[PDB]
RNA sequence: CUCUUAUCUUUAAUCAGUGAAAUUGACCUUUCAGUGAAGAGGCUGAAAUAUAAUAAUAAGACGAGAAGACCCUAUGGAGCUUA
RNA sequence: UGGUGAUAGCUGGUUACCCAAAAAUGAAUUUAAGUUCAAUUUUAAACUUGCUAAAAAAACAAAAUCAAAAAGUAAGUUUAGAUUAUAGCCAAAAGAGGGGCUCUUCUGGAACGGAAAAAACCUUUAAUAGUGAAUAAUUAACAACAUUAACCAUUGUAGGCCUAAAAGCAGCCACCAAUAAAGAAAGCGUUCAAGCUCAACAUAAAAUCAAAAUUCCAUAAUUUA
RNA sequence: AUUAAACCUUGUACCUUUUGCAUAAUGAACUAACUAGAAAACUUCUAACUAAAAGAAUUACAGCUAGAAACCCCGAAACCAAAC
């Protein structure tokens, strides 16, 4: 695959609202289509990820080794960057995490509404 | 394949609109207009300015050879038959000695072209066709009636 | 046979969401470099373990306890 | 249905996922003793008190992985500038 | 035969007595179009449809069938005979 | 009658339950319904890297083969014993004969959902109870306009050519004039021509393709976000 | 399923065999009984004793001794002997 379609443009950057710095470190995937009918590398690399359960969220560092294992199954699978906006969770509240929807995983539980 | 024609749909060529239709559009600008039909001005410029009377009479379905046989008779009248297509005549008050002549010379019509009061030649001439209505005669470049242009012949 | 208007609209979908995750897969944080060697150590901890357990095979052990015990099954009201 | 809603909002897409309604208890004592926590309840917990675990040793040892890159640099930068007698 | 008709006898039908055979997965055993392997009472889609009985006919489904009929081959077998 | 339960690589049949693992490649064979060899699988033992991936790079011509470090991950190599299996099917690609077919090579498949019924196409990780919830594929779909509309047609000259004759108009020519406008003629007509119009001039007004033979076969339906 | 036997909804008989498919093709009126896998040379496993083992004939540089563990049915056209 030609790196072109990797290489963002300016208008991309304000769609997704990412900034070319600070690249974010995390990345969160899902497996949203089935193996089954698809060639053995397809079904090979999903395995070896570990996306054996459609829906299932994974935690997954934002490397080359790792950039490129995704790249192979794009179409297969959800990117989202993780967002911490409370910082690392601490080993006290390491029992109090929740990741949310919107990909920011709070460190604290607290059981409040939103609203 | 079913699944190769759903892509071959969703990249379907999708034309844009027009605000407004080419036949709905607001007044546009038109090209500054061009004269092309020059000659011609030069030859109906030369007999009007030659000849200061002229009169204007209706053209009966007259034949060609007539005409030529009528601007020899005229010769003898001191007057000459020349005539040239009418769809130029229109712009020949637009540029020439004067521009209030257009009502004078509406539709197609034999226009006797004479320099000289020759009240009497002009007078034979409309003898030789009375079924031919004579409009009138413009003498010294006036506008007047047939039957003031015999008045003011007097 | 013609395809249906919500067939179109689905795949459209799905093909820009997968387009969100070419964005996200274009901004690697780090470069080859730092990459290489910074998990040599934790992978080579891991295959070690791997050997011990798969390498735990032997025969079972016999015990007296379990012959004696089966007399217990003549066990009965005094 | 509603999912995308939900989502727009900050919520779950689906009720059923995260949400006090799911995870709080559904029951208490009528004496007031505290129900105790439910088996679902308690096995989605640990499965995130363990994820909370491996996302704080990943950060740990992506951390390294740039800062040894900064130490590994300083050797290469030092080992430039080199003298001796 | 044109050109069939009439009568009698046998059969036939009714009563009473006696009483087989081939056959049989189970059947609460319909029509049209589709599908399919030439192919549908049982599938797809339409349609029709009180229950149970009673009496009649053999054209088609290129009807169902057999080791029936005809011809020829084999660098097949096997058996037989030799000069 | 006995030998005789003759023989039959052939036909048919061959009676309880549960868990685990489990594939019609290469070589030879009176061999292709079987069997042996390689390869697999498999048990035990020895001890350590394996699979995916993999830069520069040569090799080729000017994405696989090879495989540094990684990284994702957990099996792998050797020794000993041992069989079973050794006929596909269909879809879809790449070739090669034919020129639909005939083959060779690569990929995928075996719903309880969907495409009408539908082993082979699409969505689908196993299987458990519940009068829960969110989703996937998913028989339908909304004629072509961007020069051509009114009027008139005079004169040289039937111009030269075998043509009887061919005059714009059988052939054949070159290719001018007057006039305001006449094609040395554009289609017609043609004993030949007279003769019908088109172009002439005057007077009109315009402006890049779509959505065979039994009996029809859901019913219908253009606008409340 | 249902208040309710039938109505409404769902569902292409069975065995064998063909391709891992039958709307193919075989076989079945039904009931009862009868009606088809059988061997230890060597191995693994269970034990005895051990440079020896076995109650004579065997093997032995840990062997040797004992035990346990296994391979169907029905059916031809025929051939030959002796009688009738
Ligand atoms: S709306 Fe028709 S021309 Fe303007």
């Amino acid at each position: 695959i030609p790196d072109k379609v990797f290489q963002p443009k300016p208008e991309d950057h304000e769609k997704y609202g990412g900034d070319p710095q600070n690249p974010h470190k995390l990345h969160i995937v899902t497996r949203i289509r089935s193996t089954k009918r698809r060639p053995y590398w397809e079904k090979d690399t999903i395995k070896m990820l570990g996306l054996q359960k459609a829906h299932s969220p994974q935690i997954h560092k934002n490397i080359p080794s790792v950039n490129a294992k995704l790249k192979v199954v794009k179409h297969l699978i959800r990117i989202q960057p993780l967002k911490l906006p409370q910082g690392l969770p601490t080993e006290e509240t390491m029992s109090s995490t929740c990741l949310k929807s919107t990909g920011e995983l709070v460190v604290q539980w607290h059981l409040k509404p939103v609203e | 394949h079913f699944q190769r024609q759903k892509l071959m749909a969703i990249t379907e060529y999708i034309p844009p609109k027009p605000a407004i239709n080419p036949r709905c559009l607001p007044p546009p600008p038109k090209p500054p207009k061009e004269e092309s039909v020059r000659l011609l001005r030069q030859d109906i410029v030369a007999v009007f300015r030659d000849n200061r009377m002229i009169a204007v009479c209706q053209n009966v379905a007259l034949s060609a050879e007539d005409k030529l046989l009528l601007r020899h008779q005229l010769r003898k009248h001191k007057i000459f038959i020349k005539v040239f297509p009418s769809q130029v005549l229109k712009p020949f008050l637009e540029n020439s000695k004067y521009r209030n002549l257009l009502p004078l010379f509406v539709g197609h019509n034999l226009l006797l072209v004479s320099e000289e009061p020759k009240v009497k030649e002009m007078v034979r001439v409309l003898k030789s066709v009375p079924f031919l209505p004579l409009l009138g005669g413009c003498v010294d470049d006036t506008i007047l009636s047939r039957q003031g242009l015999v008045d003011y012949a007097k | 046979r013609t395809v249906s208007f919500q067939a179109k609209e689905s795949m459209i979908r799905r093909l820009e969401v997968e387009a969100e995750n070419h964005y996200w897969l274009s901004m690697p944080y780090m470069t080859a470099e730092q990459e290489c060697g910074h998990a040599a150590e934790r992978r080579a901890q891991a295959f070690e373990a791997i050997k011990a357990a798969a390498t735990s095979k032997f025969p079972k052990h016999r015990y007296i306890a379990d012959q004696l015990d089966h007399l217990n099954i003549s066990k009965k009201w005094s | 249905a509603g999912g995308q809603w939900r989502l727009q909002q900050g919520l779950a897409a689906n009720p059923s996922g995260y949400g006090p309604l799911t995870e709080l208890p559904d029951w208490s004592f009528a004496d007031g003793r505290p129900a105790p926590p439910m088996k679902g309840q308690l096995r989605r917990k640990a499965q995130r008190e363990k994820l909370a675990r491996r996302v704080v040793l990943l950060t740990q040892e992506m951390d390294a992985g740039i800062q040894a890159w900064k130490l590994r640099q300083q050797k290469l930068q030092e080992e430039r500038k080199k003298e001796h007698d």
